[PDB]
């Protein structure tokens, strides 16, 4: 057998390959992602820094 | 006392429920004790001293 000869891909292949649109779904979801995961860090570093300000005895005592 | 505030009773209930008790003040000009009626920041009492 030659090695011109490709093989067969037809299961796996679109509808055309279509540039503009199988780059939409895919940042889309990497998009996303990076939203979700820099709204999260935010929430985490918050929630650390705010156990150093005064405890609920030092204010009472405010 | 204060963390009763908002959870069981109004701020003014929990001030006359702890006014109820002494606590142990510092002493007087001379060094003698005193006593003084609960606030807030005060911690429920037992019964017993030992
Ligand atoms: C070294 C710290 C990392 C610990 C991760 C352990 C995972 C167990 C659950 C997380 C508990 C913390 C919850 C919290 O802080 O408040 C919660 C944060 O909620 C979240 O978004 C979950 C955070 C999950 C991490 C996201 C991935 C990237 C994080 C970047 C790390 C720098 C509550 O949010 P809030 O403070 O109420 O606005």
């Amino acid at each position: 057998k030659s090695t011109y000869r490709t093989p067969n891909f037809d299961d796996v292949l679109k509808e055309n390959n279509d540039a503009d649109k199988g780059r939409s779904y895919a940042y889309f979801m990497v998009g996303a992602m990076g939203l979700l995961s820099s709204a999260g860090a935010k929430s985490t570093v918050e929630t650390f820094i705010s156990s150093m300000t005064a405890t609920a005895d030092v204010l009472a005592m405010a | 006392w204060r963390t009763l505030v908002g959870v069981s009773h109004t701020n003014e209930e929990v001030r006359n429920m702890a006014e109820e008790f002494e606590y142990d003040d510092e002493p007087d000009e001379q060094g003698n004790p005193k006593k003084r009626p609960g606030k807030l920041s005060d911690y429920i009492p037992g019964p017993y001293p030992n």
